[PDB]
């Protein structure tokens, strides 16, 4: 069973935009399917609702006449249309299965971002963190990249296109004063494997149409 | 309408001992058609959702047995027999038996392993920022425990203040530990006026705090 | 959850 969820940005408040997420691995159209909501850092709320059958819907108090749920089954595909967006609807938007089996929702996708501001799109500037000169007593040394200044979120990060995972530390956005988010992504390396190994940061910003491939090296 | 109260809200725990989490609601959540809608789900570190428990006390798919589920009308309980690493993240209840759908405020599980002082790298800015009009230092603390560290930055041997940011990773599931980047960002025409960059770290797994620092040509 | 009951 898989939900997979697009169609999160950057919105002005009072503009629209159109959520979906296409499901996998079950017949679709046997299924009840909601969205819900979590702002970042915070708990997870109900938005709406569709039943597998009649079209019949369901909407939160804080959505009504705004918010539209649809689906299209020859599609696989559930949909949430989002007008007059709010400030107050920014959060991270997941596609969720409602299992009559069990009378429960059960699998929920990897969630979708809207942001709605005023603030302009910014795609970031990527930058290599140099392993230091010289200097480690015990054989290994710290890289990394610095992503800096960007908006809206999210920014993804992997290294030798998904082939390193081990030792990756990527940390939570900052936001600056500027309005503007910044976050590193590092790695632990043996001091040994530098010079054979090579170590590229993975980074997107889809937001920005940013993507961008970053080999890093010692001074 | 239904409001879930989940206690704690914080639940620090050592491996191997059991933990338990109750959820309250403010009215019976015994349906008509005999059944009792309430469930849990976890939110692990960087995932999404996943369910634990319906009904109760019904384990979902995978789930271990140390995990159960128990209550009625009004008052129901998760335990955890013995935990482990990677149980940690955000426990949510939620039910199903009233319209609308509601959730608890979710309840932060931390593993409490043993102290673990932290790998402390500092890294010089790229030249590529380095010919862009600013600076940005980066103080590296890598895979600590507990949480509570204290980074400060002196330049020239002049305590920083309110011209930095830190952000910290949730606890790691496989080691229970914590990272953390402290970035100090500084002008091309500050940076340049000063020689001696240090970040000085306290913490609890030090005897005593550690100074990682460098001069600027050479770095 | 309740919807999809009622």
């Amino acid at each position: 069973v898989q939900l997979l969820e697009s169609g999160g940005g950057l919105v002005q408040p009072g503009g629209s935009l159109r959520l979906s997420c296409a499901a996998s691995g079950f017949t679709f159209s046997n299924y009840g399917m909601s969205w819900v909501r979590q702002a970042p850092g915070k708990g997870l709320e109900w938005v709406a609702s569709i039943r597998s059958g009649g079209g019949r819907t369901y909407y939160s108090d804080n959505v009504k006449g705004r918010f539209t749920i649809s689906r299209d089954n020859a599609k696989n595909s559930l949909y949430l249309q989002m007008n007059s967006l709010r400030a107050e609807d920014t959060a991270l938007y997941y596609c969720v299965r409602y299992d009559h089996y069990s009378g429960s929702s059960d699998y929920w996708g990897q969630g979708t971002l809207v942001t709605v501001s005023s603030a302009s799109t910014k795609g970031p500037s990527v930058f290599p963190l140099a392993p230091s000169s010289k200097s480690t007593s015990g054989g290994t040394a710290a890289l990394g990249c610095l992503v800096k200044d960007y908006f809206p979120q999210p920014v993804t990060v992997s290294w030798n296109s998904g082939a390193l995972t081990s030792g990756v530390h990527t940390f939570p956005a900052v936001l600056q004063s500027s309005g503007l988010y910044s976050l590193s992504s590092v790695v632990t390396v043996p001091s040994s494997s530098l010079g054979t190994q090579t170590y590229i940061c993975n980074v997107n910003h889809k937001p920005s149409n940013t993507k961008v491939d970053k080999k890093v090296e010692p001074k | 309408y239904v409001v879930m109260t989940q206690s704690p809200l914080s639940l620090p725990v050592t491996p191997g001992e059991p933990a338990s989490i109750s959820c309250k609601s403010s009215q019976s959540l015994l349906d008509s058609d005999g059944k009792t809608y309430l469930n849990w789900l976890l939110q692990k570190p960087g995932q999404s959702p996943q369910r634990l428990i319906y009904l109760v006390s019904k384990l979902d798919s995978g789930v271990p047995d140390r995990f159960s589920g128990s209550g009625s009308g009004t008052d129901f309980t998760l335990k955890i027999s013995r935990v482990e690493a990677e149980d940690v993240g955000v426990y949510y209840c939620w039910q199903g038996t009233h319209f609308p759908r509601t959730f608890g405020q979710g309840t932060k599980v931390e593993i409490k392993r043993t102290v673990a002082a932290p790998s402390v790298f500092i890294f010089p800015p790229s030249d590529e920022q380095l010919k862009s009009g600013t600076a940005s230092v980066v103080c590296l603390l890598n895979n600590f425990y507990p949480r509570e560290a204290k980074v400060q930055w002196k330049v020239d041997n002049a305590l920083q203040s309110g011209n930095s940011q830190e952000s910290v990773t949730e606890q790691d599931s496989k080691d229970s530990t914590y990272s953390l980047s402290s970035t100090l960002t500084l002008s091309k025409a500050d940076y340049e006026k000063h020689k001696v960059y240090a970040c000085e770290v306290t913490h609890q797994g030090l005897s005593s705090p550690v100074t990682k620092s460098f001069n600027r040509g050479e770095c | 959850d309740a919807e999809f009951r009622h």
